[PDB]
């Protein structure tokens, strides 16, 4: 009979929580207690970049830590040399409702999307010395929320439908589809071996999957309210997730669960953004109210603050040699850190 | 992709002329613009430079005040207007297409020139003249009167090669970089003055002249090149 | 006396204020605002350059103390910062009246370059009105230097210096202000007649007495008409301590400030 | 600098003034944001996304219908919300309240103002006057109203009242409701720019200090 | 429906578990063997910066 699922179900979740409560001898705060503090940290604007007419929505570095790209409101992108300031070059949108942009892994293409439903990837190297669309990609049946290439071939997207998808450019089709979110997907982080990935839902849920095997390993349950980003750490083994919790939580693979939150009594607005620095002790997180927390990530404390912008704070990003950090924002500029 | 051009012939002494050229298949309008020239025995020598948006305009003073340099974008062309035409006037000229923004790669692509008969620079030096090469590898040299090496940490130096009754194209571009299509086969380095280009597995049609030119500053110099024998 | 006194600081007082209220605050950072800073910034300097020295003439029998060849220093800066308040003043009358009548026009060229535009002009005018007193009346003697005291002695310039600096503003306010009320003719527009009714009311209250009382001297006992000028010029300073005030405080944001 | 940098310098600024002049056309005009359930006449109160055009008085509109908890964030720099309504079945008419009570209190739209279109007047004028159903059965207080035809008069105001109650309960003085009834009818372009010119004004009176 | 649900519940109750304090210190050790290759958590020289 059909109601014995919900008993089966039952028994599972039991015995979920029964394995994971038998790992849990001793938490990271009571074994990091000795470490030396990272003191204060007192990071400085270098750059400010101008150009953006309107609120800014996302922006990702190039592979070489030198370039990046950023998406507006104003229905332009525009890639920037960061050293310089200069403008590389700026393009023009069919759609003023983009919500994503990602940089491809070799810099020879940058890729688009957001309310229309469709994933467009832009060429940047022609022979007609122009920046024109090689591909649109079209099957999700609701707005696309994050996307990020592989190589010059293949790219994975999310969408407010509950799934993501992975596709082969030069086909223009789907290869598989991942299922079993009940919220919308809200953002998504490729593993630095690139065989995983996860992403995180409306639900209150962060998912792990298998990118060649096409299926859910792991899924993880902490939050009170809805994931806004999600980040791996450097080594693989774990990754961190913010929320409209007004929290941050770090999660482990291999113990199966969360490890530490970071929080506090005078912090009350949403995180909109997260991110790792180098050698994984410090963790960056954006919020509502206008600037950024930094966070000792094995301590717990809170080492300084990024105050700089007068609206909220939209997307964040490292470079890959941690040099410096990026913020943008919905009064119209971004801004370097170091 | 193509440049094509008219005007040349013959001038009498002290005359003046027109030459244009029209581009197809390409962004005309973004791309800064070069006269290049060559007597019928010697090498590569620039003329001027016209910008994007017609904003700046360079000459060498060897036609400085004799010419003046314009393009009209909506009918895609390059014009050179020229004045008191001399026999030391007479010249193949090729126009040249470039681009300039962060990992660019400038003298991409040549027209085919109108030949004219007329009836504190970088000093460069090529030590060959002449070389006999196949299977085998090969080298040529180039040395700088003073450093082509920039704070900025880019070397500034280039190579052209020229096929028998052909325009010249790009092999490689701020020292190390390769031009597209170009053969991995190909390679060069150096230091801030001395350079060399190494060619592996000599074939036909590798068969030709090889110019290097700086681009550290205006006017951009050519060495005298090195020719090779099968 | 005390009277001349406590208005120099109530001036010195509220233009610090505004100036504080404009620049630290984010909110209030629009094209409209920098209009009022430069308005409190001019009044600041009329309170400072200007009126310790009539105080000072005044507790020396309007008898000039100080060194003599300052005489038209002391005259040109003050019709200089008096000029570009009512100028000030007009053009804000006037920018109003603009807005409320053509909403959507008038938000479409908000492109930062007509208050700059309006600043220059505005200063230019009342740069350029001060003409005759550097030129014609410092190397001059009965131009500047009365019987013992200084003041003006041009009728003319006196007559033509009231004519365009008061009178033209007077009546173009006038106008501006029946259209205003005629347009305005629920509950918010209300609101706002009464507010400009009262800045109106209190622009011609506390400013016409003394140029009719000067007018008056150039025209038609002799003591009479000084001792009536010697009393509405204060007045006239005065005006200059409310307007930051009245164009304000009448916003939760600036009440806010200056309760900071 | 070099001289392949002072030319990506000049390749920047007519990136610049390009993008600055592509700013000029785009604020000349107004945006509109187009909410309403199936069947309420949403596709036809003027005539993944939908987009439509028009101008009126010199003045001219982008309106924008999507095919909304997360992406309404994209519209909080609109000019309006038009909101339109079911007048003809009082059965799902409590839906209709349930999502402008959202959209009305929503922490990112506290600034915006609503244009209410209370659709299909002549089938609601039909059922009133041909009397097998009372608004009674699904609003109470239909048992008690009296107006402030002579039948119809009395249920049209009602069911304003209804929307307009509960925007004024909390409406915070920001933001502002302005009602319009529609059938064949021709005249919604002209109602809508009368309630923008007004909004605009509103705006300017508190920009000037006024308010 | 939940002829899938219960399939995936019992998939990932079959997979195999560290005790968290081995999880800590991997996490410590790595932080500790990087602890210079970080130009956020040690300031780099003046003229090393390319900013
Ligand atoms: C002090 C001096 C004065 N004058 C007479 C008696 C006593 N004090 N001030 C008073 C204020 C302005 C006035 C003025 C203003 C604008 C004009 O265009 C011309 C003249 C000259």
């Amino acid at each position: 009979e059909l109601d014995q699922l919900r008993q089966e179900a039952e028994q599972l979740k039991n015995q979920i929580r029964d394995a994971r409560k038998a790992c849990a001898d001793a938490t990271l705060s009571q074994i990091t207690n000795n470490i030396d503090p990272v003191g204060r940290i007192q990071m400085r604007t270098r750059r400010t970049l101008r150009g953006h007419l309107a609120k800014i929505y996302a922006m990702h570095w190039g592979t070489d830590s030198r370039l990046l790209v950023s998406a507006s409101q104003d229905g332009k992108l525009i890639i920037w040399d960061s050293y310089t300031t200069n403008k590389v070059h700026a393009i023009p949108l069919r759609s003023s409702w983009v919500m994503t942009c990602a940089y491809a892994p070799s810099g020879n293409y940058v890729a688009c999307g957001g309310l229309d439903n469709i994933c467009s990837i832009y060429n940047l190297k022609t022979r007609e010395g122009n920046v024109r669309v090689s591909r649109e990609l079209a099957g999700h049946t609701g707005y696309l929320s994050c996307c990020r290439f592989l190589d010059d071939n293949q790219i994975v997207t999310s969408s407010g439908d509950t799934t993501c998808a992975l596709w082969d450019i030069e086909t223009g089709q789907q290869t598989t589809t991942f299922t079993g979110h009940t919220g919308d997907v809200m953002s998504l982080s490729l593993a630095p071996d690139t065989r995983l990935f996860v992403s995180g839902a409306c639900d209150a849920s962060a998912k792990l999957w298998d990118v060649r095997e096409g299926m859910c390993r792991q899924t993880f349950t902490g939050h009170e309210s809805d994931i806004n980003a999600i980040c791996f750490f450097p080594n693989g083994n774990a990754f961190a997730t913010g929320s409209d919790d007004a929290t941050c939580r770090l999660f482990d693979l291999r113990a199966d669960q969360e490890l530490m939150t970071y929080s506090h009594d005078n912090i009350i607005c949403g995180i909109t953004s997260v991110s790792f620095s180098k050698s994984g002790r410090l963790l960056l997180a954006g919020y509502d109210d206008f600037n950024c927390n930094v966070w000792d990530a094995l301590k717990a404390d809170r080492a300084g603050v990024l105050a700089g912008h007068d609206n909220r704070v939209s997307c964040l990003g490292v470079t890959d040699d941690g040099m410096a950090v990026a913020t943008g924002s919905w009064d119209s500029f971004l801004k370097i850190w170091n | 992709v193509q440049l094509v051009e008219s005007g040349g012939g013959l001038v009498q002494p002290g005359g003046s002329r027109k030459l244009s050229c029209s581009a197809s298949g390409f962004a005309f309008s973004s791309f800064g613009m070069h006269w290049v020239r060559q007597a019928p025995e010697k090498g590569l020598e620039w003329v001027a430079y016209i910008s994007s948006g017609s904003g700046t305009i360079y000459y060498a003073d060897t036609v400085k005040g004799r010419f003046t340099i314009s393009r009209d974008d909506p009918k895609n062309t390059l014009f050179l207007q020229m004045t008191s035409l001399r026999s030391e006037d007479t010249a193949m000229y090729y126009c040249v297409r470039s681009i300039y923004y962060y990992g660019s790669s400038p003298f991409d692509f040549w027209g085919q020139g109108t030949t004219l008969t007329v009836s504190s620079d970088i000093v460069m030096t090529q030590a060959t003249s002449s070389v006999p090469v196949p299977g085998e590898s090969v080298s040529i040299s180039c040395r700088s009167s003073k450093s082509l090496l920039h704070s900025n940490g880019n070397t500034y130096l280039y190579w052209f090669l020229q096929r028998p009754g052909q325009s010249p194209q790009l092999l490689i571009y701020r020292m190390s970089n390769l031009a597209s299509g170009v053969p991995d086969r190909f390679s060069g380095s150096g230091s801030g003055t001395a350079f060399t280009l190494t060619i592996s597995r000599l074939e036909a049609e590798d068969v030709g002249v090889y110019y290097c030119m700086q681009h550290l500053e205006y006017p951009l110099t050519f060495g005298a090149g090195t020719k090779l024998e099968l | 006396a005390l009277l001349t006194a406590v208005v120099i600081i109530l001036t010195i007082a509220g233009n610090i204020l505004v100036i504080m209220a404009v620049s630290l605050e984010k909110k209030l950072q629009n094209a409209t605002n920098y209009f009022l800073m430069s308005l409190a910034i001019a009044d600041m300097l009329l309170g400072f350059l200007v009126m310790p020295v009539s105080m000072l003439t005044i507790l020396y029998g309007y008898r000039w103390p100080l060194p003599s060849k300052l005489c038209a220093v002391w005259i040109y800066l003050d019709v200089l910062f008096s000029t570009a308040s009512i100028m000030h003043l007009c053009a804000i009358s006037l920018d109003r009246y603009v807005a409320i009548q053509n909403p959507i026009h008038h938000s479409r060229f908000n492109s930062r370059t007509k208050a700059f535009l309006k600043i220059i002009a505005v200063w230019t005018i009342s740069v350029g009105i001060s003409m005759p007193i550097p030129v014609f009346g410092l190397q001059d003697d009965s131009k500047v230097f009365k019987e013992g005291s200084c003041l003006l002695a041009d009728d003319n310039f006196v007559l033509i210096g009231s004519f365009v600096s008061f009178f033209i503003p007077l009546t173009i306010m006038v106008i501006t202000y029946f259209l205003t009320i005629k347009s305005l003719q629920i509950s918010n527009e209300q609101k706002a007649c009464k507010v400009l009714g009262i800045v109106f009311f209190l622009f011609v209250v506390m400013w016409c007495p003394f140029f009719i009382t000067n007018i008056m001297a150039v025209i038609c006992n002799e003591d009479v008409i000084g001792a009536l000028l010697n009393v509405f010029v204060w007045i006239g300073y005065l005006s200059s301590a409310v307007n930051p005030l009245v164009y304000t405080l009448f916003n939760k944001t600036y009440r806010s400030a200056f309760s900071r | 600098v070099s001289a392949e940098d002072k030319a990506a310098a000049e390749r920047s600024k007519m990136i610049d003034k390009n993008l600055r002049e592509d700013g000029e056309k785009a604020r000349r005009t107004l945006r509109l944001l187009l909410l309403g359930a199936d069947n309420s006449g949403k596709s036809t109160i003027v005539k993944g996304i939908f987009e439509t055009k028009f101008q009126v008085d010199k003045v001219n509109f982008h309106m924008f219908d999507v095919g909304r908890r997360k992406w309404i964030q994209c519209f909080n720099d609109v000019t309006a919300i038009i909101f339109v309504v079911d007048s003809s079945d009082y059965n799902r008419l409590q839906e209709a309240l349930n999502d402008f009570k959202s959209i009305w209190n929503n922490r990112w739209l506290r600034t915006i103002s609503v244009i209410l279109f209370l659709n299909k007047q002549d089938l609601l004028a039909e059922k009133v006057l041909a009397g097998k159903s009372k608004i009674e059965d699904y609003f109470p207080e239909f048992a008690r109203y009296t107006t402030p035809d002579p039948r119809v008069t009395r249920a049209k105001y009602f069911i304003r009242k209804e929307f307009v109650d509960i925007s004024t309960a909390s409406g915070d003085g920001r933001h502002i409701c302005y009602p319009h009834f529609t059938c064949v009818d021709t005249e919604n372009a002209r109602r809508i720019f009368n309630d923008c010119k007004d909004i605009i004004l509103q705006m300017n009176l508190r920009e000037y200090n006024l308010v | 429906q939940a002829r899938k649900l219960v399939e995936q519940l019992k998939m990932e109750a079959n997979i195999d578990r560290i005790k968290v304090s081995k999880a800590a210190a991997d996490l410590m050790a790595y932080c500790e063997a990087h602890a210079k290759e970080d130009p956020l958590l040690t300031p780099v020289p003046a003229s090393e910066n390319p900013f």
